[PDB]
């Protein structure tokens, strides 16, 4: 339900269960891709426009 | 002896270009007066037009 709200998958790795004492352990392992994105996105150097010209 | 030449009127003919340029007029003073307008327009000043 969450993936199809936001578009957002993860996958399924292993699954182990495990007791102790009156517990138990249920342990899932997922794993999740992506890409990192540049965040410093700021302003640009300039704004070009006239530039010069010699042609000697 | 006489030759009416006296002329620097960049203001009557200006920024509106012109290719050609024909001076009817053997003073050397008007013909040298055109000589520095043609170049001036020739100049680096951005603001272009290459006359002759």
């Amino acid at each position: 339900e969450f993936s199809g709200e936001h578009g957002i998958t993860f996958e399924f790795v292993s699954l182990d269960i495990s007791t102790e004492g009156d517990v138990v352990y249920i342990e899932f392992r997922f794993r999740q891709n992506y890409e990192w994105c540049e965040t410093v996105r700021e302003a640009d150097t300039t704004i070009e426009a006239g530039r010069f010209s010699i042609n000697l | 002896s006489v030759n009416p030449t006296p002329n620097d009127y960049a203001t009557v003919v200006n920024e509106c270009c012109f290719a050609v340029y024909v001076l009817s007029s053997d003073d050397t003073d008007w013909q040298e007066n055109l000589r520095d307008w043609i170049r001036s327009a020739w100049d680096c000043s951005k603001p272009q037009c290459f006359g002759h």
